[PDB]
């Protein structure tokens, strides 16, 4: 229901949580002597920042105050880990800190200090994202570098530029605004970067150093999901179906095992290639390797089922075959049907008249 | 605090350790031009510290207090203490003189290209003006007896001038040199003793502001204080006090940020920091970056509002600066936000 | 079946006896196309854009996907049509699914879609079956297993569990499917169990494979008594 939908809230009140009341607006200008400086939330809590360096904790989905912490330092950025525990806090003078929300510090002074601040600090922070998928996983940009983090240990640097963009399946997405702000009506697939986090990174080296066969026992040793796809994708493009089938069942990936066990049962190794080749999204090279196999026929197959429609009636007119009377019928109604579902009248009469 | 991030990425470090007076960065083609003591004149480029090109230019007399660049056309204008001005072009990859002048009276205290490029306003400190086309064919020339001007800027249409005076006081002209007001300059309310302009800046929108009816012109005091107006005579403009020493001002080419230069007296010494202060142009202070040396001298942002140089004590350092864009991305589609020349 | 006003403060655009949805305008509708109103401000036209994506969702509220699909092809999320697409391949209206993906290009799905056009030609009807296959792609797993078992054909719900290695829900199911590709299948599976070290599977399976020497050996070096 809408009611209780929204809700407003002084930074100096103390909500129970409760009441799905109404937007109390007149609250909003009550003066206070520490303003909110940055927010954060995680679909589980709402942390809150003052400039005197004082972090309230609030709860999610309805809104009351958890605990007042207090810190050496007010925040210039928030944010935190997907199982809600961790917050990764940035200083005003750009020093990064994790502060473990639920946790305790032993302190230099002879003192045991809970909301514990983590031995980590690294300079010029800016940038970060925590994995939305790993609760430990991190990225964090310095200058021209990220240092991606496990827990606080951190990797190998990663050279660029961009702003970290995504972070999820062991990658992170890079987006190169500098330069898309350059010419912004024309930006080009380049100003988007993946970068391989290095467990992803090493296993496709294992697979291309250790070959794909001894390969999977770091993966046994080590799992993950992403990696198991990676390994039956590497399988399937060397056409081994006994470890690709393996790598699909670590996954439970049941469209992935339909696929090994329909290839298993072909005949043809061109064919093979054929229909692997399409698996990836190849349609292109898919169709080029059937027509090379003399199999017009699987090319039209594959385009119908792509629903390219005029490449299945351009084969159509430029094969050497008398072309199925109710295929070109079919072929020209749904040209003009992908005419007319998108209000193009004019362009749909030109095919539904020979259809 | 809240805003863009920024750092010291570069030096570059200049023969026999002579001082910068003054440096200004080029916008449609990228060259920086600095300009030092004993008569000091160089021309510098960056690519991708390890510049591309690096030619110094000889003719100056004496502090080359004046650097200034046309945009429009491939122009690089200079004065020095002693008087000669000179336009420079950029031919067969070199910064030759086209034209030569000399008053032979005062020194050239300032300059600005009108926001078209079509125009130069040119100020003494005895009195004089001069606008000159970019032809070279001198249009007029007052004496304004009784003041020393300091200062100058042109209007975003060119129908106003901006004189300073080197009281701490500011008077409007329209493009003729008729004397239209005095300038209401509210921030040195409660202010003792001698007031100089530290600067003056004006975003004349070229890219689009930040708002409809957003402040637009930038004027800043020798004591600290600064005042942003919506237009020429705004008598209600944005009113700042930085708490250092002011050297100068500039807005970056988008109109978003704009960078106050100075030093402050340290926390715990009877010595000054030089430091930049970064603020938005609603006043609410971005953020402060220090640098080494004995004095920040000048200040100016790149084409791009990437880099910003900073010419302290014969050396220019270069803040790298990463914007704080209005951007997001969801479901693998990027949303990116620019304001726009035309609307 | 779709139309916009403007009243009290509010613009209103209402889809084909559905609710209505309701934000905030002032100024006139003089005109409606596609996905665009032309709303009138005090002295120039605003043109404000629908959110095609709301009444698509009313009308799959109501499993009218063929009518659905009206409202998406104006303009909608690739998210918007792949909800539409499934949707309409669990409401078993193919035709829509299958033009619905083909905007999204998931080859996956059209291929299964093809698979069960090329059963309803040649005489299959069984549409429990179909949806079985559906929630078998999908990985609703425990869902297809039960229709299946209710479609008449239990030996489907072995086989996946028994591909997808869930052994304990196999054993309850036990048969076999075509024997020659049934027993290249467990064969491929009993070494996988060896390779991967799940051996106990691979020792069944190759005992059942008639392989006794190599089930000896499995079970005398992983030590199972």
């Amino acid at each position: 229901r809408k009611e209780g939908r929204e809700r407003i809230y002084h930074v100096d009140d103390t909500p129970s949580g409760s009441m799905d009341g109404v937007l109390d607006y007149s609250k909003t200008i009550q003066g206070t002597r520490d303003p909110i400086c940055a927010i954060t939330a995680s679909d589980k809590i709402l942390i809150v920042g003052r400039e005197s360096g004082t972090i309230q904790r609030y709860s999610l989905p309805n809104v009351g105050l958890i605990q007042k912490y207090s810190l050496n330092c007010r925040a210039y950025q928030l944010s935190l880990n997907c199982n809600s525990s961790r917050l990764a806090i940035i200083d005003i003078s750009g020093v990064l800190t994790f502060f473990d929300l639920d946790a305790r510090v032993t302190d230099s002074t002879g003192q045991q200090v809970v909301g514990e601040l983590l031995k980590l600090e690294r300079r010029d922070v800016w940038d970060m994202k925590w994995a939305k998928d790993n609760p430990d996983l991190f990225a964090m940009m310095e200058k021209t570098r990220m240092y991606v983090f496990r827990n606080l240990d951190p990797e190998e640097p990663i050279q660029t530029s961009g702003y970290i963009c995504n972070f999820e399946d062991l990658e992170i997405k890079s987006v190169l605004l500098d330069e898309i702000l350059k010419d912004p009506e024309h930006p080009n697939k380049d100003y988007l970067i993946n970068f391989e986090i290095r467990s992803l990174r090493d296993s496709r080296a294992l697979i291309e150093k250790v070959g794909i066969k001894d390969a999977s026992q770091f993966i046994e040793d080590n799992p993950h999901p992403r990696l198991w796809r990676l390994l039956a994708e590497a399988a399937l493009q060397k056409l081994d179906l006994y470890t690709a089938e393996q790598a699909f069942v670590r996954c439970k990936d049941y469209q992935g095992i339909k696929f090994v066990k329909r290839l298993g049962k072909l005949l043809s190794e061109s064919m093979k290639q054929a229909e692997v080749v399409g698996y990836f999204g190849r349609f292109e090279e898919a169709e080029r390797t059937y027509l090379e196999m003399d199999r017009r026929d699987l090319a039209i197959g594959l385009r119908l089922k792509l629903g390219d429609w005029f490449r299945v009636l351009q084969l159509l007119k430029t094969g050497s075959g008398d072309a199925d009377d109710s295929l070109l019928e079919q072929a020209n109604n749904a040209i003009g049907d992908y005419f007319a579902d998108r209000q193009k009248w004019l362009n749909a009469v030109q095919y539904y008249v020979q259809g | 605090f809240q805003g863009m991030f920024f750092y010291l990425s570069k030096k570059i470090s200049i023969p026999n350790n002579v001082k910068l007076q003054c440096v200004s960065w080029n916008k449609e083609q990228g060259f920086i031009a600095c300009g030092g003591e004993d008569g000091l004149l160089k021309v510098l480029k960056l690519e991708t510290s390890n510049l591309s090109m690096n030619q110094t230019l000889e003719g100056h007399s004496g502090s080359v207090q004046v650097v200034t660049w046309n945009e429009q056309y491939q122009k690089l204008t200079t004065s020095d203490e002693n008087g000669l001005i000179i336009v420079w072009m950029l031919y067969k990859g070199s910064w030759i003189e086209e034209m030569i002048n000399n008053r032979n009276k005062s020194v050239v205290r300032s300059m600005s290209w009108n926001a078209d490029g079509q125009k130069i306003c040119i100020v003494y400190e005895d009195g004089a003006v001069i606008v000159g086309s970019v032809d070279g064919n001198r249009i007029w020339g007052k004496d304004l007896k009784g003041i020393q001007l300091s200062h100058v800027t042109w209007s975003a249409d060119s129908k106003v001038l901006l004189f300073g005076m080197a009281n701490g006081e500011i008077h409007i002209y329209d493009n003729q040199g008729n004397f239209m007001i005095k300038m209401k300059l509210s921030c040195l309310v409660n202010v003792t003793g001698a007031i100089s302009i530290a600067g003056i800046h004006w975003y004349h929108g070229t890219e689009g502001y930040v708002e409809p009816d957003c402040p637009c012109l930038a004027v800043c005091f020798d004591n600290g204080r600064c005042q942003i107006m919506r237009h020429e005579n705004d008598q209600n403009p944005v009113l700042i006090d930085t708490g250092m020493y002011v050297v100068g001002i500039q807005w970056n080419h988008m109109g978003s940020v704009l960078a106050v230069a100075g030093f402050q007296k340290a926390a715990m010494q009877d010595k000054d920091v030089n430091i930049v202060q970064f603020y938005t142009p609603f006043g609410e202070h971005l953020g402060t970056l220090k640098v080494p040396g004995k004095e920040i001298s000048a200040l100016s942002w790149e084409g791009g509002g990437l880099k910003i140089a900073l010419a302290v004590d014969s050396f220019i350092y270069f803040a790298n600066i990463r914007p704080n864009y209005k951007w997001g991305y969801c479901s693998n589609t990027v949303v990116y936000a620019y304001t726009r020349p035309d609307r | 079946d779709m139309l916009c006003f403007s009243g009290g403060g509010y613009l209103n655009i209402k889809a084909s006896t559905f609710p209505v949805h309701r934000q905030k305008l002032q100024g006139f509708v003089v005109g409606y196309n596609g996905s665009k109103i032309f709303c009138l401000h005090v002295f120039s036209i605003s043109a404000v854009e629908v959110p095609q994506s709301a009444p698509m969702y009313q009308y799959l509220d109501r499993k009218l996907f063929k009518e659905a699909y009206q409202i998406a092809c104006l303009g909608v999320t690739d998210t918007d049509w792949r909800e539409l697409a499934m949707e309409a391949l669990e409401g078993l209206d193919f035709e829509t699914a299958k033009k619905a993906f083909i905007r999204v290009q998931d080859l996956r799905y059209l291929e299964l879609i093809s698979s069960i056009e090329e059963r309803k030609k040649r005489g299959e009807t069984n549409n429990d079956l179909f949806l079985a296959d559906v929630f078998s792609y999908q990985g609703k797993f425990h869902e297809a297993a039960k229709l299946y078992k209710r479609s008449g054909h239990e030996n489907l719900a072995l086989e996946m569990y028994t591909d997808l290695c869930m052994f304990e829900y196999a054993k309850d199911f036990l048969g076999s499917g075509d024997p020659k590709e049934t027993k290249m299948l467990i064969t491929k599976q009993a070494d996988w169990a060896r390779n991967i070290k799940e051996p106990k599977a691979a020792v069944e399976m190759y005992i059942s494979a008639g392989e006794h020497v190599k089930a000896i050996e499995i079970c005398g070096d992983h030590g199972w008594v």
